[PDB]
Order: C-alpha cells, then structure tokens, then sequence
C-alpha cells in the first residue's frame, strides 16, 4: 500500500506518471497486514502473524 | 542561380546587430494550445501564408 512510481507514459503531447498500487477495500483496515503473506522462494504462504 | 542547380543559396550581408533588426522584422510563432497534432498546425501556418 506504499504506491510505488514505476514509469512515465505520453498522453497529450506530454509525459505523465504511472502509478500502480492496491484496491480500495486491501488497505482499509489493519487485519490485511495480519494475513499479509511471504513468496518465501518456494511458494509456501507463511503469513506474517508467526 | 546560374551554375549552381542544387538548393537555393542565398548569400546575404549581416545586420551589424541582429537584435534591432533590419527595417521590418515581423516574426510570427504560431502555436498549438490543445495539441492536435503537427499536419493540423501545418495546414493552418499555409492558410494564415494564403
């Protein structure tokens, strides 16, 4: 949820931002960062409350 | 303009000063204040040439 600035992109003769970041209802409440989980290289969950 | 079938060549002599011009010196920059684009701004520096 850090809206992280990837890239610019031209739109109306000018360069303008391009910004990715997560949904509405994913960073509302801090229970997301209960069950936010690792790749932990192997693909097994692991959820951050451990 | 004799021997010279090429491009037009003009030879000139300079302005002591090239700030204060030579007698008339109108210089029009028309612009694009929406961005429509190159042949349109084209089109409409030939009809303000006509």
């Amino acid at each position: 949820l850090s809206s992280s600035y990837v890239s610019d992109f031209p739109n109306q003769g000018r360069l303008q931002r391009v910004m990715v970041q997560a949904d509405g209802d994913a960073r509302m409440q801090p229970a997301d960062i209960l069950n936010l989980t690792v790749p932990n290289s192997s693909g097994i969950a692991v959820p951050l409350s451990s | 303009m004799g021997t010279l079938k090429d491009g037009f060549g003009i030879a000139v002599v300079p302005p002591p000063i090239l700030e204060l011009g030579n007698g008339s010196g109108l210089s029009i920059n028309l612009q694009d204040r929406n961005n429509t684009g190159h042949t349109a701004l084209l089109a409409k520096r030939n009809e303000l040439i006509q």
